[PDB]
């Protein structure tokens, strides 16, 4: 939920 | 086109791009009149 939004460029 | 259905509020953000394409130009461009 935190990490990975980042990475993939999901931002909510 | 069945993605963009159940997109919901609390997961997705619109953008004003499609505030300003797919709510004034097109609809207007294909007769269909809200």
């Amino acid at each position: 939920l935190n990490l990975l939004p980042r990475v993939m460029f999901m931002t909510r | 086109v069945l993605n963009v259905h159940h997109r919901s509020p609390s997961t997705h953000t619109m953008a004003p791009w499609v505030k300003r394409c797919f709510l004034h130009k097109l609809p207007t461009f294909l007769f269909m009149k809200r």
